[PDB]
């Protein structure tokens, strides 16, 4: 237990090291998204229109 | 009396002449006929779609010309398209893509040699440019009023299905009257010759020619974008001096729907045009 | 100087583009024009005359 | 006479649909289709097209197969259902220029106007740009050579008016749009080097090839023109551009201090909620 703890920590070492990348695409990717849907809601809006009061 | 899961294979040769049909969807009242091959019960591909000279009648049985239907039918068979008709097509502009009770006649007519008859209408006239969602029509058998409406397998697409959520037209018709889902297919051919032609349909010919054009603009044209850029950064910063002082006082609550933030953000990415393209100018000098 | 706003008879309002082949001529105020049900583009004005000038 | 031509990606996708519906054969020769667009005005504009059954023959190449009967049958239905576009020409998928196309433009030379002809490739692997306009017309050479018939390179450009460019943009799902900025930018950045290198490259090797064993003569005096033009930047010094690099460079000083100044603004509500947040979360906790 006592000198089990650093290998067995090894395995969290490696399951967080891994998560790194992991948010990297994530962080990456979602604002690739947020522009994509950013102009896909911005291209709705289309100058032919009605004027109301 | 059976009835499985059908679902209509949708490529993008239906998918482009229902659009260039659509920009010809005219007022007027247009008829169009689609093809494929029947493989197997719940799976339908169209392949062949074509579009019908226009009436003054309109969307009628007695608009269809049995002799140029099979003519032109039969000038397919004579070349390299050996597929079937499966269904047949139209637009309803303005008054909502629901059938009325010719087209639901004409749809009863038709459907007397083929069991699926898939009956499409296309309606981009009030649709925004945003979303293209078509969808696929069916006809139900009168006799099943006793038993239930529809015995389709494999409810999970219908969540899929649920996407045209219309509150008068879908449950506001939808007895007699219901739809089917709709999936595409595109393969490596379609994928890099249709993705590589629009990546060049947003690209130059050589590639090479709007570089310098847009490099050596940002010393005549862009100077005043950068100058009324740093016109709207004051503008915003003549705020910004007030700030300090509400931020002073209250720090309790937001009132002001204006980030402040996020827009000079894409002032600062419309003003990296000149580092990014002077790497580019050096390129051009050096080599 | 690109879009502006038109008056339809009918009574709504609404707003334009400007297509590509006409110029900034007749495009200015003060000039009754005709419009396009599909883009609401503008194919070419209308000159005004008395029902009874003609 | 035509300036540039427009052609959408709908006859290009029936180019998908004339490699679609072979069956397997094993011949995926040079099909050719009937191009249609809108000759009226000075601009070319290609809606759609159709096409034609068209063998060859495998060793003599003069043998061409075309019909009228088809030709006038399926534009005389596709004008009954739309009358605003017309025939104009032709396109072959083949990527190789043969002899035969004089023969078997020359047909609608005759009975249709100027065709206008475009040449493909039968595998997307080619970086550049598929789509190359070609005028048939006769033009005087300087060397003597009688008069034939000359295939003109007519700039193409590939854009869809209303509905194609909304469908493209669905079935992809995975093209961007412009985004102006630092993705699309710095792509093409990256890429455009190879982008040159691959046509530079691919040309000048060929190129060379021909310049010790070549004959038939292959218009030589367009060499001239094209030495003299790359011969037409000789290394510049750089001298006189020295204070443009100061202009191009005083307008980097104001990219740094807009990105610096400005960036310092955004670094108000970060580094002020890092402290007003997290103390008063923290003393008003427990
Ligand atoms: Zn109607």
């Amino acid at each position: 237990d006592l000198y089990s703890r650093y290998k067995k920590l090894q395995q969290e070492l490696e399951f967080l090291e891994v998560q790194e990348e992991y948010i990297k695409d994530e962080q990456k990717n979602l604002k690739k998204e947020f522009l994509h849907a950013q102009e896909e809601v911005k291209r709705i809006q289309s100058i032919p229109l009605v004027i109301g009061q | 009396a059976v009835d499985t899961a059908e679902q209509v294979y949708i490529s993008s040769l239906a998918l482009l002449k229902m659009l260039k049909h659509g920009r010809a969807g005219v007022p007027m009242e247009v008829m169009g006929l689609m093809l494929g091959e029947f493989v197997d019960d719940y799976t339908v591909r169209v392949i062949d779609v074509f579009a019908m000279p226009q009436s003054g009648t309109g969307v009628s049985v007695e608009a269809v010309d049995p002799v140029f239907q099979a003519k032109m039918l039969d000038m397919l068979k004579q070349t390299g398209r050996p597929e079937m008709v499966v269904g047949w097509y139209h637009s309803h502009p303005g008054f909502g893509c629901w059938l009325s009770g010719v087209d639901i006649n004409t749809q009863q007519s038709f459907e007397a040699l083929s069991e699926r008859a898939v009956a499409v209408v296309v309606d981009p006239i009030q649709s925004v440019k945003g979303k293209v969602v078509i969808d696929a029509f069916r006809l139900i058998n009168a006799n099943m009023m006793v038993l239930g409406h529809e015995p389709r397998q494999t409810t999970s697409n219908l969540g899929h299905l649920n996407k045209p959520s219309i509150q008068a037209l879908i449950h506001g018709l939808n007895r007699h009257y219901y739809s089917i889902t709709i999936n595409y297919r595109k393969n490596e051919l379609e994928q890099k010759m249709l993705l590589n032609l629009h990546k060049k349909s947003w690209m130059e010919g050589l590639t090479l020619q709007d570089y310098s054009e847009h490099c050596k603009h940002n010393e005549s044209v862009v100077k005043e974008m950068l100058e009324l850029a740093k016109n709207y950064n004051k503008a915003v910063e003549e705020e910004d001096k007030m700030t300090p002082e509400q931020l002073a006082i209250k720090n309790v609550g937001k009132q002001d729907p204006k980030r402040h933030l996020e827009e000079h953000v894409d002032v600062l990415m419309t003003s990296n045009i000149v580092q990014c393209l002077a790497a580019m100018l050096d390129t051009v000098v050096f080599k | 100087e690109e879009k502006f706003i038109v008056k339809a008879t009918n009574g709504p309002r609404y707003v334009v583009g400007c297509r590509r082949q006409l110029d900034k001529s007749k495009l200015k105020p003060g000039t009754r024009v005709a419009l396009d049900m599909t883009t609401l583009t503008i194919m070419r004005y209308l000159p005004r005359e008395v029902d009874p000038l003609v | 006479a035509v300036q540039k031509v427009v052609v959408h990606p709908l006859v290009l996708l029936s180019v998908v649909d004339h490699f679609n519906r072979i069956g397997k054969v094993g011949n995926q020769k040079r099909v050719v289709g009937v191009l249609l667009g809108s000759w009226q005005k000075k601009v070319l504009d290609v809606s759609n097209s159709f096409a034609v059954p068209f063998d060859e023959d495998d060793k003599d190449d003069s043998v061409w197969f075309l019909d009228h009967d088809y030709l006038e049958n399926m534009y005389g239905m596709f004008k009954k259902v739309n009358a605003r576009e017309r025939i104009v020409g032709w396109y072959h998928t083949g990527p190789k220029l043969h002899k035969n196309d004089i023969a078997i433009n020359e047909l609608m030379k005759r009975y249709c106007p100027n065709s206008v002809l475009v040449i493909i490739d039968v595998k997307p692997k080619d970086l550049g740009l598929p789509t190359e306009a070609y005028i048939s017309v006769e033009e005087v050479h300087d060397d003597g050579t009688p008069t034939s018939k000359t295939f003109e390179h007519v700039t193409s450009e590939i854009g869809a008016e209303e509905a194609e460019e909304v469908g493209v943009e669905h079935l992809l799902r995975d093209i961007k749009d412009t985004t102006v900025g630092t993705l699309s930018q710095r792509i093409t950045n990256q890429v455009h080097g190879l982008k040159g290198l691959n046509s530079k490259l691919l040309d000048i090797r060929s190129y060379l090839e021909k310049v010790a064993t070549g004959k038939l003569p292959i218009n030589h005096q367009i060499i001239y023109q094209l030495q003299d033009v790359f011969n037409l930047l000789p290394d510049v010094s750089l001298q006189e551009f020295v204070k443009a690099f100061y202009l191009k460079t005083n307008d980097q000083m104001v990219v740094v201090y807009l990105a610096s100044l400005i960036r310092s603004v955004v670094a108000l509500h970060n580094l002020i909620n890092n402290k007003i947040a997290n103390r008063d979360a923290e003393k008003k906790e427990g």
